[PDB]
Order: C-alpha cells, then structure tokens, then sequence
C-alpha cells in the first residue's frame, strides 16, 4: 500500500486544484473542466505545459493556487503531510516512516525524517533569496505589488522545475539578462539535483568523501549540460529563427539556458518550434533523462541512465562487472534501472501511439509533446494549444504517470506473491 | 608517495587508516570481500584482489607504488609468493609482516627490504612493563642505552637527588599533569618522569 | 578475430557486389558510384531499400548478380565458406569451427557444422520448391523467360527477407492473388523464424518436445502476427488510400500481408506513404523487433524482445526470477538481451539525428527510414529515392551494422581483457 | 491422471521416467537444482522447492494431484513431514518410500496411503535367487 | 590434428602449452573455472565443463578429436567415466593419466588405448639417478640394452681405453660417431 498512499494522495491534490481553478474568484475568463484540470495537472506534476496563458486566464489568487499546487507537487505529497504531523504534535510511527523511504525512494528507513526537515527548510530558504535577488531586477518594471509577486512566482516555478512563467512569452523578454538567466537556470539545476544530493554536499564538502551517487550526478550534470551546451549552439548558430540574428554574448546565453531547460524545467528563451530538427532530436534525449532521483524534476534519472550505459559498454568490453567510480554495481542495481527505463520507454511509445489516433498534428511536434509531458517538462512546439479534448485526457495521465514514476505507478495495482520455488534454467539465444 | 597495503587485516587495516588519516594515497588490496567493503572508506583505492596471482598485481598498476607493505602475516604460502611476485616486478620498498623465524628467514632469501613481527614486538614491550611496573615506555637507543619513561621521589626537588653524577643519567622530562618540562633546571618539585640513561644504571634509579 | 572475420568478410561481399553492378553489362542506363554501393549493401544486407527501380535499371545478368548477393547475406558469408572449404575436400579444424559458431550464435560449438549442412539443403530445396508454385502463376503473365526467371527471383528474395521486386509497383498487383500472397509470406515467415527452429521442428514433431528457444518463436511469431493483422485492419479500414476502397476479401489479404512483411521483408501491397501516422508508429516498434535469432532477418529478435519485457513483468510483479514456460532465464541472457536492444536504439537514435541534419525531409519518413534500415526491412514512405549522398551513405552505414549486428560490430574494434579484480559494492539510486 | 514425484533420486527418478514415457502428466519435484535440471526433460513440470514448506506446496497447486510419491527415503524428518503436509492438504493417495521399521511405523501413524520399500523388498527377491540358482 | 586435453593440472596443463607452442588445434577442458581462464591463451578452445556428462561432452564437438587426453589422475571416478563417455562416442585415440595400479586395471578394462603414470614414471628415472650420481639421464631401449648418459676420465684418448660411445659433449659442443649404448649390466662395469 505504501505505493498506493502515493498515487491515491497525490492524484487527489489533482481534483483538489482543479477546483480551486474553477472558482470565478480564481480565473478572470471562463475555464473548461478540461482546462482546468489540465491546468491544475500540469502545476501539481510540475510539468508546465499550459493550454491558456497563466498571466491573462487566472487572477492573483489563481495564481497562487498555481503556486500552492507547484509547491506541493515539487517537493512531494508525502513531504508536506509529515511537517502537518509533526507540527500538530504526533509523532512519526514506523508505518509512516516507511511511507517517507518509499515516497523518497530511499533504500533504507535510517534518518529519513531528518531528511525532510533538512530539505523542507532548504528549499524554502533557498526560494526566499532567490526571490529577492529576482525582486531587484523585477520591481522597476512591474513596480511593488506586480513585480514582488513575480520574482515570488518564479523562484518557486524555477526552483520546482516547473516552466510556469506569468509573462506572455515564457522568458523570451530576458535572453541576454545575465540576471534572469543565472538566478533561474540556478533554481532548477540545484532543485533537480537531488535533496539527497544537496544534503550530502552540505555536510561533507570534500569531492573524495561524497558517495557514489553524489559523485555520479555532480559529474554526470556537468558533461551532460556541457554536451547539450555545445550541440545547441553549433547546431542553431546559423538558424535565423532561433539564435541566428543575436549578439555573440547572447548567444551563448541562449545556448546555455536552452541546453539546461530541458532537465527538466521547461523554460525557454528560443522558440523551440522554429528550431531545426536535428537540435529537436538530441532535445528528444535530453529531457527522457531527467535529473537527480529525489528531486523535483522528472523523467528517468540521470543515474538511470548511467548505471544502464555503464553496464551495457561492460559487457561490450567483456568485462564481468558494472563499476563506476571504483565502485562495483549489483545486479539489483540494474534491473531496477532496466525496469525504470524499459517501462518509461513502453509508456511514452503509447501516448505517442495514442496522440497520433486521436490528433491530426506534424509527427515530430506530437512525439516533442509526448517526452515533453513524460519527463514532465513543459516545451512545446506549438500543440498544446491546438490538443483536443481526448489529446488534453491523454497528456494528463502521461503527466501523471511521469512524474509519480512508472514504478510506483505499477507496484499501485500489481499485487506481489512471494514463492520461494525456482525453475529449471532455459537456454534461449537472443543475439 | 603512493603506498600498496596487501591485506587487510589488524596490522594491515591500520596502517591504511593511518596513511589515510594523514594524507597519502594508498591502495588496499584483500582476498576478502567483506575486508575491502569495510576499509573502502579508509584508502584512495580498494579491490578485491588475489596478490599471488601476477595478472591481478599487474591489474592495479603495482608498479606505479614506491612502497609496498605485505600484511599478511599468517599464510605464509601467500606472504612469499606475493613479495616474490613484488620483487620480479621491482618494486623498490617491499616490507613484509612476518609469522615466525623461519618465515622471517624465507622473506630475507627471496629479497624483503624490511621485515616486521608485530606481535613478537609488542609482546616483548609489554613483557617489560610487567617485569617492571613503573615503567610506562621505552625507546632502546643501543644494547645498553635507552630511553625509559616512568611516593619517595614525591614532595622531592631535582637538585634533592644527585642521580645526575652519582647515577649518571639525565632526566629529559617530567610529565606534571599534562604539562611537559623540556631541560628541567634543578631544582623543580617531582608530584607523584622520562629519564635517559644507561640500562643498568636505569634500573638502579628505580630501586631508590 | 572470429568478429573481426565476419565483419571484413561481410564488408568485402559488398564491394565485390558493387564493382560487378557498376559494370556496363549488368546496367542498362547509367549508375553512380553511390547508386551501385547503395544497390549491393541493399542486397548484401538483404534489406531492400532500392534507390532505383532494379526492373528497368538492371539487365538480367545485373539482377542475377542481386540473386547472388541475396543468396549470400541471407545464409551469411560463414556458411557459403564452409560449404566452399567442405567442397575442396578440406576438413573443418577447430578454429575454423568456431567461427561458425560466432556466426550462427551459438552458444556452443556442438553439432555446428551439421547444423550448416541442414540449413544450405533446406534453404536451396525449399526455394527450389516456392520457385515452382510461382511458376505456374508467374508464367502466362510474362512468358517463359521472364517468368521463370521472376518466380525464381522473388522466391529467392522472399526467403530470405529482401523485398527486392522485379515489378515497378512491388506485388502491389497482386493484392487479392492469394498464391502470390500464401507463397511470399511463408517463404520469408519460415526464412525468418531460424534456422535452428526449423531445425528442431525437422526432427523433433510434438509441441513439448521443442525447445525453450523453439516454443518462444513458434508463439511469439503467432501472436505478434495476429496482433499487427488486428491493428493495420483497424486503423486502415477507413483510410481511402490504404484499404479503402478494396473488397472484405482483398482487405484480409492485405491486413494480413502488412501484418508480416515489416518483420522483415519489405515487401509491400499497399502504399505506405498514404497509411495513416498511427499504423505507421506501430509499423515502426514492429520492424524494430525483428524474427529468429539464426535467420536471414534482422533486428533485435523476437526472443530479445520477449526476453527483456518478461524480465520487467517479472520485477513489477516482485518476482525474484525471469520464468518462461516454466523455465527459469539466467543473467547472462538478460544482460546480453539488454546489450542488444541499448546498442540498437543507441544506433537508431544516431542515424535519425543524423539523418536530420543532411537532409531536410519530414521527420515521419527519417524515422520510418532509419527503422527499415536498421531492420533491414526496406518499407519506404518515399524517402529513399530523395535521398542525398550523404543521406545514402548514412543509409548504408545502418544497414550493415543492422544485419551484423550491434554486437558483432563493437565485438570487431573493441579488445577484452580479463581482468579478475573486483570492486567494493556502490550504492546509487535509479529510481 | 495427474502424478506427483517428490524427491528425484534412484527410486523418485525412476519413478518420472516411466510415468512420463507411458504418456502422463508428472510433476517433478526436489529441493537439489542439479537433479531438476537432469529431469527436466523427463517431466512434464520439474521444479525446484522444498516439500518441507506448506507455502512452495501450495505455490505448484498440489491439490490438484490424486497421487502424490514422496521418494525420500533416506531423510527422515523431510520424508515425514512432506506426508504431514500432503495429509493435511486433503491429498487423495500418499504413496511414501520408507527407510526403515521406524519411519514404516511413523508414516503409517500420520496417514501414508501406502508405504514403499524399494531396498528391502529386492533385497529379499534377491536372496531369494541366490538361495535357489 | 586435433587434440583435445581434459583436466588442465600440472600433466594436462603441461600437454597444451607444449602442443599449443607446436602449432597444434587444441581444446583444453577443465571443470574449474580459474584453471580455464589461466589456460585461454594457451589453447585454441578452453572451455570450463564436466567431462563425465556426456551432454556436455556432445556440445564441444568432441567426435571432431582424433586424440583426447583425460589428464585426471587423482578422481577416479572422473577419470573413469570420462573414458567411458570418449569410448561409447568412438573417440579413436583415448590417452589416460593413471592414479594408481587399481586405476590402471580399470582404465584397461573400459578401452583406454593409452594409459600414462607421469609421477611414477619419473620417479623411477630420478631413483636411478639418485643411486648413480654419474647417471645424468637414460633411455631404456630393452630390458638389458640402455643408452646412458654420463676424474679418472679426463685428459683420457678414446683410443686410451679400449671398453659403444655414442657422443661426448665438450662445454655444449656435441661429437657424432659422455653417451654410451650397451648392456646394462657391460654399463655398471664402465
Ligand atoms: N592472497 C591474498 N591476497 C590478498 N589478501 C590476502 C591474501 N591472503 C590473505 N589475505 C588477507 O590478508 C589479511 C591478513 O591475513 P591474516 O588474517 O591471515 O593474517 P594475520 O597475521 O592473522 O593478520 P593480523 O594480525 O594483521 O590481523 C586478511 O584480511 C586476509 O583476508
Ligand atoms: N525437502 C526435500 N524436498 C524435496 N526433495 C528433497 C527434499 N529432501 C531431499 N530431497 C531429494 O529427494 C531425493 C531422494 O532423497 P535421498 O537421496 O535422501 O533418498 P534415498 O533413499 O537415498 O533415495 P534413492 O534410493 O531413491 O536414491 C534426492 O534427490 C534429494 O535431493
Ligand atoms: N570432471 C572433471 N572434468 C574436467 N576437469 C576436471 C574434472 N575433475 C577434475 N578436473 C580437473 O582436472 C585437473 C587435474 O585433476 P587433479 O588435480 O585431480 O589431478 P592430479 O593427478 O592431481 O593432477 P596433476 O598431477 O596433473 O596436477 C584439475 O585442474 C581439475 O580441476
Ligand atoms: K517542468
Ligand atoms: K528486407
Ligand atoms: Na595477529
Ligand atoms: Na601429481
């Protein structure tokens, strides 16, 4: 049940705020059932595809139920019911701690209370200042009341790897604003890294004493930023839509924030339906993997597809193990990471399949939209507007599905026997 | 420096911590998964190794090591064929933990630059301190000088005793509450004491 | 070396190939340096791409070199050279035994020669055969010579999973002739179930008398095929293009003949380029699976395919062992069926991407493209003929890395040494 | 019908093979991986487990069977308890290979249908031969 | 020719890297896993296998041998029924190593066509040289015929003494027409 807790609470949280929505006090038009559940999908998953424009449909308190949603859905269901125990004074048993080691997808119950109230307090911390270094830039052109709130909203979008942006183009205005670009990309780099992650580098401070899987995703962020930073900018350099009539120091501020955005944010400073394929593609890969495992980002996790990589290129060199770092991975280790990745692949193969029934839309914008909503992200090419209502159903679960993980999603309704009886070997070639 | 410390065991394990502790890069190597998991924290490298066999040792890049330290000090089947497996690889420094004396005679025929028996020398040490239970400590300078740290000599000034000509050994320190004295000048008052001098003259001190 | 024999030996067959299809003799009009490289790693790989028509291209002398060139890719170039050393009275030694075991892989060399023996006589018996059924029908539509020949031609690329046509319109003229159809589709669904399959169901005739391998293709080749005959008549029913506007009877036909050529014969009745995207992206996962592991088809096999998907319903069902009619899966198999299919999409992805950047094309038919390539299918929704020569070396390039496999090739330029040292356990999170 | 063997050795083994060549569905089952792997083949369903655990005898739908054999005949307390088991699962026949006087008399205490001594009784057919050659 | 050695200890292991040095096919056979990984790069094929199961026997192509060497000298059973498998697959040539003389009687029984004692062999040449310590090495050519190989001696002409000599090495020079070759009890006189 710990698994049916997580998807029983937080599609809940759903319907929670799609009501909110729905209210006339919320929202200054009228508003679907449709539009508003999938506004309200895509705050609570932290996705930030958006069918109508947050700035213009919704009113400020509209927007702070998008505020509300994206802070619940960042940090997790389960992160939030245990501060309202432990605020109201019960104390945490041993059912709802295992609650928080599955929620967390931590392998053992040890300090895992501890861990969020460390990272509660961190990301709260953290947004606020955030918040104020945005609130310089922010106020002289929104002035108090507009600009305050602004820089509020998307410290916490950014720090969430949400992409909700209040302004009409989603940060289109800021390209070569060091600021925006710095504090943002900062935002959604550090809270997608992982809370385990952070934590680590708190306490200890020397790389040498990191663990295995704080050394992996520091080092893996690194290169695989530094990748996709190259590969924007070579690919779309000469691309008059996207990056082509901009300064050199713009450019290179545009490649950065587009090589980052898609792990798993969902900002963007280029639009991306203007942009060539071959950058789409390698974008394509780029937001499958996600980011850090406990995190606010989605997506198979960067160590996922490490620890796949790693194992497959051992066997290609006929080596007998998986090491990484010095470091030996067991086979639990794999099939877990195999299972993650083949039932990510299997799910994103269906709403592709799906989309093209139901929708008459370019095959490249509905596959975009499908690793878009999987690894909840939120770019778009120009077809979330343009969804119908069967589409806007189809996304919804395949945001849903994505950001409370496969796994969890099937250990939901997969009930598990354990038999202990074991079966003659088979020889079966699978060349 | 780069140290190798093959086998880890109580001698073995530490002298990994110890190196670690202080900075240095060493590799441990054990035949036991259990040992490697535990001190994998406690050293730059740790595998999981056979040292008798040459495709393992030439695996880890032994010969990237200046110092090599063999800890295996109850297979002495293992201990030798590793050093003589280290000394064809010409390794420069090859120190080994010995079993007994006949296998302390075996790693000197087959070229360990330093043999060390650390139980038979503690022992010996500590075999010491019971004969003689004043005695905390001692460093042996030569066969008949060394360097021994230990209710009359209390309320009793340095200038009180004449051991100074009349024993002829020098006091180097007293230890007064953990305040160290360097060249204590006569006189300073002994409360209920590291003296250097000859083993016999030594021992005639602790009988007055 | 045994994979380094397989891939020099494969990539001499293709310029052998080429310099005799470059020749005036085999050409009626003249042919690029690219098109006749092209046309022999098209047949040599047996995949059936056809940048231009081989009907009118090529004289009869040039399309009984593309007989030979089927002839050997489809048996491989290992089982031709043992049958040529047995032929000159010289005896297989050891080493030269284990190359046959590479090629056919096989887990062990026992009874690897006889198994080479069986093979060649059933291959020549039954073409011989399928050849003489087709006569009859093949004859008063053209004659003798051109019959004969026709029916030899396509009988010899059926079964061995070509696609290659003679006809300008490929059997799209013989979509309700139910000979055409029964022949074709059991030469290549035989040619591509395996060798070894065939093999066991020669001499052993009860069901559970077969094989773990040999049960696993039986099923597994029925129900993916009724599966794909449900889903290509569903979707194309309506569509005025495809299946529109034919008879109840002519529409089974062509439901059942689109079902089974993607894997992977190529051939086609209906127009793919007029399917709707749905039928295409199911099209797509199924020539991505291929047939028989020792078979003249290509892809991830059907069992590598069923290998890592039981491997998965095993783990979300909290099950501790990969069980297959009864049997029990190893590791080793689950890691060398993950080999398979990471280095298949790994190379895929590449070709895509590739693909983009030469050449400015819509996105649906690279994507298309790439999988038939790769597959060695040879389906095409019209890009092939537009194809830059870049594009066509790309093409080629995936073609022979598809039917020699990912494996082989990485095993060719990748040396293994063995190294017995292991590793202290890592912990890292995959979720 | 539908036969299990639990327990694959001279005797359990030679059990499943004359089953299995008649034409009948036999279950093999034994607790030693390599003897299932060898009688793999010989039966229609051979698998790993202990008979010992009443969870592995429910995991093979051991009711489903008339006739089960337990041909363990030389550990006592796993040839006992199987039975113990077998009987409290409502097993229609329990046809169990005795080691001695001793187990004859336990088995027969815990309700084995019929008791089997494979050793004992050629032993006697024999000596019989050898008596009058 | 294509030889197959099955057991890779001390005797097998020793066969395959000579005959591997030879230029010879040669699949070595082990059961234990570390004695295969040893010998891969002396072998043409290594394979880790149990040689008393004739399926696994059937699955290295062993019909394909001429001459199989079952280097097992110390599991008799293993010894034996390997034997028994190569003899009832036709396997023309089977050489055996021997344990013991109880193992030889038995080896002879099951058709091995060859048996070997490598370690009594050997200790019997290495008593006789022990016993005389001029015998350096011998080949025995009958039961009272042998070649041995050997200061009274030295600064001595052939024509010197008048006791047939083979050769005489002089510092690694040889000399064709100390080896001499006749009766064993005329030898001991010498
Ligand atoms: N061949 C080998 N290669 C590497 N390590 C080995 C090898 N053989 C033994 N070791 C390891 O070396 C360590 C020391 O060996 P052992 O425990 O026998 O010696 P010891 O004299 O009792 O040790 P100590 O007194 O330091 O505890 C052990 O952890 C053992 O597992
Ligand atoms: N708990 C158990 N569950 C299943 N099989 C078992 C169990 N215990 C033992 N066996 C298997 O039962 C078989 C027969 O047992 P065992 O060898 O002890 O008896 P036995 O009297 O020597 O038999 P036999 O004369 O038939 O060879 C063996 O293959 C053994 O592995
Ligand atoms: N059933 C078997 N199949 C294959 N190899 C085996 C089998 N049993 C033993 N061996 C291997 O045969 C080799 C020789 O066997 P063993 O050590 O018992 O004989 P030995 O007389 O001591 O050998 P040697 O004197 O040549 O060293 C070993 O490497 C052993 O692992
Ligand atoms: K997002
Ligand atoms: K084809
Ligand atoms: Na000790
Ligand atoms: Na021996």
């Amino acid at each position: 049940t710990p698994p049916q807790v997580l998807a029983i609470g937080f599609f809940l949280t759903i319907i929670i705020g799609a009501v909110l929505l729905m209210l006339p006090i919320s929202t200054t038009k009228p508003l679907s059932w449709i539009d508003a559940l999938f506004t309200a999908a895509s705050a609570t998953t932290v996705t930030g595809l958006a069918v109508v424009d947050t700035g213009t449909q919704f009113t400020v308190f509209g927007q702070t139920v998008i505020m509300g949603l994206i802070q619940i859905g960042g940090l997790g269901f389960m992160t939030f019911a245990v501060l309202i125990v432990m605020i109201l004074g019960k104390k945490i048993g041993l059912k709802e701690r295992m609650l928080v080691q599955e929620a967390l997808n931590q392998p053992t119950i040890g300090g895992v209370i501890g861990l969020v109230k460390v990272l509660f307090l961190f990301s709260i911390s953290i947004e606020l200042i955030a918040a104020l270094i945005l609130s310089i830039r922010l106020v002289p052109q929104y002035g108090w009341s507009s600009g305050l709130f602004a820089s509020l909203f998307h410290a916490i979008s950014a720090f969430n790897n949400a992409g909700f942006s209040l302004w009409p183009d989603n940060l289109m205005s800021y390209v070569g604003d060091p600021t925006v670009n710095l504090v943002i990309t900062f935002l959604f780099i550090t809270g997608g890294i992982g809370f385990t992650v952070l934590f680590d580098v708190m306490k200890n401070r020397r790389f040498k004493t990191f663990s295995l899987h704080t050394k992996l995703m520091l080092t893996g962020t690194l290169m695989l930023n530094a990748i996709a930073m190259l590969t924007v900018f070579i690919l779309e350099y000469s691309n008059p839509g996207t990056l082509g009539h901009l300064h050199i120091v713009d450019k290179l501020w545009a490649s950065y924030f587009q090589a980052v955005t898609p792990r798993t944010a969902g900002f963007n400073s280029l639009d991306f339906g203007s942009m060539r394929e071959g950058t789409i593609v390698f974008t394509l890969l780029l937001m499958f993997i996600g980011a850090g495992s406990a995190s606010t980002a989605s997506g198979i996790k960067l160590t996922t597809f490490i620890v796949i990589l790693t194992s497959v290129i051992a066997y290609l060199r006929g080596k007998k193990e998986t090491v990484i770092f010095r470091r030996s991975i067991k086979y639990p280790i794999i099939i877990k990471a195999l299972a993650v990745s083949v039932t990510s692949l299997f799910i994103v193969f269906l709403g592709i399949f799906a989309l093209t029934i139901t929708e008459q839309a370019p095959f490249l914008q509905i596959v975009f939209e499908t690793f878009s909503a999987f690894g909840t992200v939120g770019l778009t090419m120009g077809l979330t507007p343009e969804l119908t209502t069967a589409g806007k159903c189809i996304i919804i679960v395949i945001m849903f599905i994505g950001r409370i993980g496969p796994l969890t999603f099937v250990f939901s309704f997969a009930k598990t026997e354990q038999s202990n009886i074991r079966y003659p070997d088979g020889e079966v070639f699978t060349g | 420096k780069q140290f190798a410390v093959i086998g880890l065991g109580r001698f073995g394990g530490s002298i990994c911590k110890e190196l670690h502790r202080m900075g240095h890069e060493v590799l441990a190597v054990d035949i036991n998964e259990e040992k490697v998991n535990a001190y994998a924290s406690y050293a730059t490298h740790a595998v999981i190794a056979n040292a008798t066999e040459e495709n393992e040792l030439l695996s880890l890049g032994i010969r990237n090591f200046e110092y090599v330290i063999v800890a295996i000090g109850a297979n002495i089947q293992a201990s030798t064929l590793t050093t003589l497996l280290l000394k064809e690889l010409d390794i420069p420094n090859i120190w080994v933990k010995a079993q007994n004396y006949y296998h302390h005679k075996v790693l000197e025929k087959i070229g360990a630059d330093r043999i060390i028996h650390p139980e038979k020398d503690m022992g010996v040490k500590i075999a010491q301190s019971l004969s003689d239970e004043n005695v905390l400590n001692y460093i042996d300078l030569s066969d008949e000088y060394s360097i021994v740290e230990l209710r009359k000599l209390d309320s009793k000034s340095i200038i009180d005793l004449n051991v100074r000509a009349k024993y002829g050994c020098t006091i180097l320190a007293i230890k007064h509450h953990g305040d160290i004295c360097l060249s204590p000048a006569p006189e300073d008052i002994i409360r209920e004491l590291v003296i250097m001098g000859h083993k016999k003259d030594i021992k005639r001190f602790e009988n007055e």
